[PDB]
């Protein structure tokens, strides 16, 4: 409903290549009442 | 004046909560308008009186 809501979580975690078997929950962070049709995303490059 | 304006043509309804400015030319009929109005292909951009 043209709002972008972006939820982060941060853990420490040891575990070397799998998902951790593991179970948290992930608390609201930004609500963002801005209305677009968004249908792909990128990630960034870095050096 | 004619800076008021609306758009009259278009593919199908609005989802609630949103705003549409693709300036682009409408298909009015079987006629594909290939970036060329011709015919059957109408700009649903239009002021009013």
């Amino acid at each position: 409903d043209g709002y972008f809501k972006i939820y982060s979580k941060h853990t420490p975690i040891n575990l070397v290549r799998g998902l951790p078997q593991g179970f948290s929950a992930l608390e609201p962070l930004v609500d963002l009442p801005i209305g677009i049709n968004i249908t792909r995303f990128q990630t960034l490059h870095i050096s | 004046n004619y800076n008021y304006l609306y758009r009259l043509f278009r593919k199908s309804n609005l989802k609630p909560f949103e705003r549409d400015i693709s300036t682009e030319i409408y298909q009015a009929g079987s006629t594909p308008c290939n970036g060329v109005k011709g015919f059957n292909c109408y700009f649903p951009l239009q002021s009013y009186g």
